[PDB]
């Protein structure tokens, strides 16, 4: 409070704005369909970014 | 034992708050004081008439502070010139602190009632009271044996004291526990009212005045060409709403654009015609 | 029976007219009211303001900014400021003595 | 006795009228208050 010191209210965790920033809250606009070549890098980055969280059962 | 009220007021005066204003900005960043005379009506009620600030000194604000001199021929000189009103208390700027009693300020208060039981300690932040709200409260004491032995500072037989809410900065700087807040009204009467209404009370001629033409056309200009971009605004969320269940607002903005155009463009038409009619050669 | 009906209808339209014009003055004050309110809240929009970085919202009327005193504090975001112009890191201007987001 | 059903039914409309009228302005005044409330 104003310098009572007294707590009143819990807030959302801790995020310094240097680094909030770094959100990609709005996406870019740039899908595979406009990647020429490169079909088997897609395939690796997807064996590593996508098929781990998508299914970590495997 | 006699226990103040909680109803007791502190009727301030108008002059007596402008004085107290001005002499607290003017001090600024300094702390100012001044020694306020007014009359003790009865127990619920402290009528502050006037208030007259004394010289700045190296000490601060404290009892040190006040001189006897200059206190005793300022209360002979108003005497003589037609305000005999006893000293009730006295007044110091917090400048953006707030207002609450420190340590020195509770030993000069102390000092004050050593004179009279009665006796206020109103202070003023200067820098916090920005146009509308002012930042003023008026504290006496609580004796320290009436607080020991379990007893309430004040007694209570009606509301009145508690219409309004201690705050925060006073209560830990020892609000309600070495001293009490007084609730603070103005006494004001019609001339008074009156007399400060000719602050802002503009003349008998503007409401005559035209305002220049080629401005107003402008200015017209202006509001119609925010009309245009608005309206499509209006129209887009319209054409929205249609496909839009039930789930800022160009038309809002669109009604206040409207309403300041009515208002401008009708005065200059009224205005326009009463010169027309009224200044005339015959 | 009819006369008594009569007396009431009479009665209950002299009541609803009372009541008309009680809201038509009601209404012009509370107009005058707004407008000073309104008055109010432009004037707390004033200068000087300290400048801020708007971290994160809380609430819809609340907000973390951290002040370029140092500090940082939890502050009311003013009604009339546009939302979607409220994102993190926008430099806003808090009021000096409140830190609110002015 | 036909006067006075023709009185009532008049007075009913017209009560009516200003009922419908005054739940408006109860309405209005409503939203107003609400604005200067908040």
């Amino acid at each position: 409070r104003n310098d009572s010191y007294t707590l009143h209210k819990i807030l959302p965790n801790k995020v310094d704005p240097l680094v909030s920033l770094m959100m990609v809250e709005k996406v870019p606009d740039s899908t595979y369909e406009m990647i020429g070549g490169l079909d088997k890098q897609i395939k690796e980055i997807k064996e590593v970014i996508e098929l781990p969280v998508k299914h970590p059962e495997l | 034992a006699p226990a103040v009220d909680t109803a007791e007021q502190v009727y301030i005066s108008s002059l007596a708050l402008l004085k107290m204003l001005k002499h607290g900005r003017a001090g600024v960043p300094m702390e100012v004081m001044g020694l306020m005379l007014g009359e003790f009506v009865d127990d619920y009620t402290v009528r502050v008439i006037d208030v007259f600030a004394m010289p700045q000194s190296g000490t601060g604000v404290s009892v040190e502070a006040v001189d006897p001199v200059f206190q005793a021929k300022m209360l002979d000189m108003l005497k003589q010139t037609g305000r005999p009103e006893m000293v009730v208390g006295w007044y110091h700027s917090h400048p953006g602190f707030g207002c609450w009693l420190s340590g020195v300020d509770i030993n000069t208060q102390q000092s004050f009632e050593a004179l009279s039981e009665r006796a206020v300690a109103v202070v003023v932040d200067p820098i916090q009271s920005v146009k509308g709200k002012v930042v003023i409260d008026a504290f006496r004491l609580i004796n320290a044996n009436m607080m020991v032995l379990g007893h309430e500072p004040r007694q209570t037989t009606s509301n009145l004291g508690h219409l309004n809410k201690p705050s925060i900065q006073a209560l830990i700087h020892g609000l309600n526990r070495h001293y009490y807040s007084i609730t603070i009204n103005y006494r004001k009467n019609e001339l008074e009212q009156k007399m400060l209404l000719n602050l802002h009370k503009k003349s008998w001629m503007e409401g005559l005045t035209l305002q220049d033409y080629s401005e107003h056309c402008k200015h017209n200009e202006s509001v119609v060409k925010e009309m245009l971009e608005l309206a499509k605004n209006y129209n887009k969320a319209v054409e929205e709403e249609d496909k839009m269940t039930p789930e800022q607002d160009p038309k809002r903005h669109l009604e206040e654009h409207v309403d300041v155009l009515m208002t401008s463009n009708i005065v200059q038409c009224l205005a326009a015609m009463l010169d027309t009619v009224v200044f005339k050669l015959i | 029976d009819l006369y008594s009906r009569y007396k009431k209808l009479q009665q209950e339209l002299e009541f609803l007219e009372v009541q008309e014009e009680y809201i038509k003055d009601e209404q012009k004050n509370l107009k005058k009211e707004f407008l000073h309110a309104q008055e109010e809240v432009k004037r707390i929009q004033s200068i000087p303001l300290v400048i801020g970085q708007f971290l994160e919202a809380v609430d819809q009327n609340t907000a973390i900014v951290g002040s370029t005193t140092g500090s940082n504090y939890y502050v009311r975001i003013l009604s009339t400021i546009d939302r979607e112009l409220l994102k993190p890191n926008a430099s806003v201007a808090l009021h000096k003595h409140s830190n609110a987001l002015v | 006795r036909q006067y006075y059903l023709s009185k009532i039914e008049e007075l009913q409309l017209i009560v009516n009228d200003k009922s419908q009228n005054l739940r408006r302005l109860q309405a209005q005044r409503n939203e107003l208050n609400a604005k200067v409330r908040l």
